[PDB]
């Protein structure tokens, strides 16, 4: 939340996401062998119940940043400026 | 893990799990030290 | 087998006077009473003691920096190191530290207000065997010290006071449904 | 309002409890 809103941090930021794929992929990988209800599925739902309040800001932090993509290729934000060369205004972002 | 052979088996990778389990939470009460100030310096960005 | 938030508890010591295994715990009045004071219940058979008055439910828990974060200005589980708060269950006071004094070691009793360090008190395992951030699980040996006066939650010789010296407190649980009976209720008798 | 401070300065008070003048006055005479 609060490292993506600054200028100076976006290295840092990086950092944490890098560290934040290497995670999931570990647990992921851990996943792997699961029989149907197997022990370690039900451990790992056990943290996703115990831990659901941040999963919330996480996974709508991913939902405002896919739609940005969503957006920005299709619609008119590179139809407003008739370049398409990464400049458009503040309020001319937040109207459209 | 097991160590078949040897007298008397050291579990490695449980702990491997409590070294994490260390970082975690120091990196976890950083982070509550960091949690009002809002301003990262060089000195944080550089040891975090 | 776990001790999470809002989980009605004690508080249970074991004193010895020539080999008591007196298991007297805390208990706090209210009403005009606001010190606490001990409800022996070793005899609790020749004694059907009184465990009304004895029962703390964990309103909040908090680890230090959180607690940090609250004083700058729900059932999740408590760990050992976190500053808790201790609800009287019955009368509603936070149990908290007082400021008075019945040699160095401040009296233990309840409060309305939920403000200040006073109503907190932080867990320590009282073990080698039992280290910090891990779970607290049914039946530990905890130690409580103040927040404000970091001061050990002591048994003196028998007073409660908050004092510089430790005394291990059990804390062994009382309940955790809608229209059901459950023990220590209240209620009429209906009869036809 | 620093908190730790405040809290140390208290428990600075809780011991030596300010009847610590007869200890200042009985030195300056003798």
């Amino acid at each position: 939340m609060k490292l993506s809103q600054d200028s100076s941090q976006i290295e840092l930021l990086k950092e944490l996401m890098d560290l934040q794929k290497d995670m999931v992929v570990m647990l992921l990988s851990m996943l792997e062998g699961n029989v149907v209800n197997g022990t370690i599925g039900k451990q790992m739902v056990d943290m996703l119940v115990e831990s659901s309040n941040n999963v919330e800001m996480i996974l709508k932090f991913f939902d405002m940043f896919l739609k940005l993509k969503d957006l920005t290729s299709s619609d008119t934000f590179k139809e407003y400026d008739p370049d398409g060369k990464g400049v458009i205004s503040k309020r001319d972002f937040h109207k459209a | 893990r097991t160590q078949t052979g040897n007298n008397t088996t050291v579990n490695i990778i449980i702990s491997t799990v409590d070294y994490l389990l260390r970082v975690q939470e120091s990196i976890s009460d950083f982070y509550w030290y960091y949690s009002g100030k809002d301003v990262i310096d060089e000195q944080g960005q550089r040891n975090f | 087998q776990f001790l999470r938030t809002d989980d009605e508890v004690v508080l249970q010591c074991t004193a010895t006077i020539h080999k008591e295994q007196q298991k007297l715990c805390l208990a706090a009045e209210g009403f005009g009473n606001r010190l606490c004071f001990l409800e022996s219940t070793s005899n609790s058979k020749n004694v059907p003691p009184d465990l009304s008055i004895c029962t703390f439910v964990l309103e909040q828990s908090l680890s230090v920096r959180a607690l940090q974060e609250m004083l700058a200005n729900g059932h999740r589980t408590l760990l050992y190191g976190h500053a808790i708060l201790l609800r009287h269950s019955y009368s509603g006071m936070y149990l908290c530290c007082l400021s008075t004094s019945r040699k160095l070691a401040f009296d233990v009793g309840l409060q309305e207000d939920t403000t200040g360090e006073a109503c907190w008190w932080t867990i320590h395992p009282a073990s080698k065997q039992r280290s910090e951030g891990e779970k607290v699980r049914v039946g530990d040996d905890l130690i409580l010290v103040s927040v404000s006066s970091e001061r050990y939650l002591h048994l003196s010789y028998l007073h409660v006071d908050a004092a510089f010296q430790q005394t291990l407190w059990s804390v062994a649980p009382i309940s955790s449904a809608q229209g059901y009976l459950i023990g220590g209720d209240v209620l009429r008798l209906l009869h036809g | 309002a620093k908190g730790e401070a405040i809290r140390i300065r208290s428990i600075l008070r809780s011991l030596i409890p300010l009847g610590d003048l007869v200890g200042v006055i009985s030195i300056a005479f003798q």
